């Protein structure tokens, strides 16, 4: 059958994760070709498990026992390690409540502590979720003979949910008219990768040069809890955005100093709050397939302290406009939350619904 | 007679809503996302009596026709569900209420870090009444909140004593619909 775990957003980081062994988590990284974690205190390099384990080369690290390159996401930092047998202990389930105990034998790499800085509290590495064969659907995939695919329910708080190995989509009171869009496969990269056609800003829908929105040019991560731009995207985005914001005889939206990282940021007293989140305008993502992603405040609004909230579009840094190598769009983590989604990497397509505003991944 | 209007849509497809005469309201969407549109009061009461005619309620997928609304200290997140589309919404069961000629189950859900009347990121409970079948519309018909009330603070629900916003709702995801209902 397919494996359930719980997912818990860390209140201090903003990372997901999930149980793994022994009161222990791991970071889950959609980005992330391997499984990798700290180890209890023999694959030849030659070898197909050795091949796959170093076919996305860590940024920071080059390339007879096998050697892989765990790679922190959040502090880019990465470093030698060794492959190792180790159990992924979880849940069986038949849609999305547990059947019973089951330990997966899964390949991670082993990881020095000091890769376990800027992750969570309770995490001694990280789940990758990516399309690559020693991601953790992947082994999950061959170990338990189920699909190459998985469900992610990311939560604002409370317990959400990661399925690994399909069957039929839980929940159909939400997710029987699931819309899908395909997963473009990008040359050198085991990430998930989606084509977005149009933005919309309210009613405004965004001016952007015709094919800068080119296929695959929209990745997902969950690194960041904000959206990263490309900046012939960036700049016409947060015009439109700070406009109907300023547009919207009820308080008008003030400016406050910019919180590193982001680069608008307001006074939560002059933001007014409705059933999407802070009343800010709607954002609509036209993917190939005719449905939109939409974000509302909870997704286009990040809380940093008491008294500031800023905008969760943040421009790529050291990218130059217009540059297909890069995505014009990563997607993040709180505007995947609260969202179903199926990633199918068999029929190469992702699912996506989104919750209505009265219940949400957490506790579903 | 109603003194407050809501009218949220988080911008997925077409949501045309109307603001009408006294109570009257109407809502015709396609291919939404999600929205919610109702007429009531801006200070809700637990002794009101909302009396309303769905003259239409045409969902084609999911859509609740619903007292809808909130209290402060604490905060509270509540429903009375009347008829829905496609699916029954439901929750962890707490008991059962007869009123006004239907029978309701009671669910309650936990909110966690989500958006409220208060704030993006706000720790609430929900309170449900749902028919247990789908209630005729088109005829003149009663909610006797207190009921509801009385019912839910025997299961330990409790709501807050700083009341906010009070309707009889139209709520639609995921699907296209017709409403028009007069509230009073």
């Amino acid at each position: 059958l397919p494996v359930l775990a719980p997912v818990t957003k860390d209140p201090a980081t903003s990372l997901y994760t999930i149980p793994f062994h022994d009161g222990a988590s791991l970071v889950l990284d959609v980005a992330g070709p391997l499984v990798w974690s700290t180890c209890k205190g023999e694959i030849p390099c030659s070898s197909p498990t050795c091949l796959l384990a170093n076919a996305y080369p860590a940024p920071g690290c080059p390339a007879k026992p096998c050697t892989a390159y765990p790679y922190n996401p959040v502090s880019g930092a990465c470093a030698a390690g060794s492959l190792s047998h180790t159990r992924f202990v979880a849940n069986t389930t038949d849609g999305s409540k547990p059947v019973s105990k089951v330990n997966v034998g899964v390949l991670a790499a082993c990881a020095p502590s000091k890769l376990l800085a800027s992750l969570p509290r309770g995490s001694t590495g990280v789940a990758g979720l990516a399309n690559s064969g020693l991601a953790l659907p992947a082994q999950v995939a061959s170990a338990q003979k189920v699909a190459n695919r998985f469900l992610l329910c990311l939560p604002t708080g409370g317990p959400g949910v990661a399925i690994f190995g399909g069957g039929p989509v839980p929940w159909p009171q939400f997710t029987q008219s699931m819309p899908y869009t395909p997963l473009v496969t990008k040359g050198g990269s085991p990430a998930h990768y989606i084509s977005a056609r149009s933005i919309v800003v309210g009613d405004t829908r965004v001016p952007v040069p015709e094919g800068a929105l080119a296929t695959g040019g929209v990745m997902l991560s969950t690194r960041l809890p904000y959206v990263l731009l490309r900046p012939d995207v960036y700049r016409p985005l947060m015009d439109a955005f700070t406009k109907a914001l300023a547009a919207q005889g009820a308080p008008v939206a003030r400016a406050v100093v910019a919180v590193a990282p982001f680069g608008v940021c307001y006074d939560t007293k002059t933001l007014g709050n409705n059933l999407g989140g802070y009343a800010v305008p709607n954002v609509q993502l036209g993917l190939d397939g005719g449905s939109d992603w939409t974000m509302t405040g909870k997704n286009s609004m990040v809380d940093v302290k008491q008294g500031t909230a800023c905008v969760a579009f943040v421009e790529m840094k050291g990218v130059a406009a217009g540059d297909g190598r890069a995505p014009a769009v990563i997607l993040g983590g709180a505007q995947m939350e609260d969202f179903v989604l199926d990633f199918d990497m068999e029929k190469k397509r992702l699912g996506f619904s989104r919750l209505p505003h009265f219940t949400g991944c957490g506790g579903l | 007679s109603t003194d407050y209007w809501q009218n949220w849509t988080d911008g997925g497809g077409i949501v045309n809503a109307v603001n009408g005469s006294g109570g009257n309201y109407s809502v015709n969407w396609s291919n939404t996302g999600n929205f919610v549109v109702g007429k009531g009061w801006t200070t809700g009461s637990p002794f009101r009596t909302i009396n309303y005619n769905a003259g239409v309620w045409a969902p084609n997928g999911n859509g609740y026709l619903t007292l809808y609304g909130w209290t402060r200290s604490p905060l509270i997140e509540y429903y009375v569900v009347d008829s829905w589309g496609t699916y029954r919404p439901t929750g962890t069961y707490k008991g059962t209420v007869k009123s006004d000629g239907g029978t309701y189950d009671i669910y309650t859900t936990t909110r966690y870090n989500a958006p409220s009347i208060d704030g993006d990121r706000t720790t609430f409970t929900q309170y449900w009444s749902v028919r247990q079948s789908k209630r005729p519309t088109g005829s003149n018909a009663t909610i006797t909140f207190t009921n509801h009330v009385n019912a839910w603070k025997s299961h330990g629900m409790n709501l807050g004593s700083n009341w906010a916003y009070q309707v009889m709702a139209t709520e639609g995801y995921q699907s296209s619909g017709s409403s028009n209902v007069t509230v009073w």
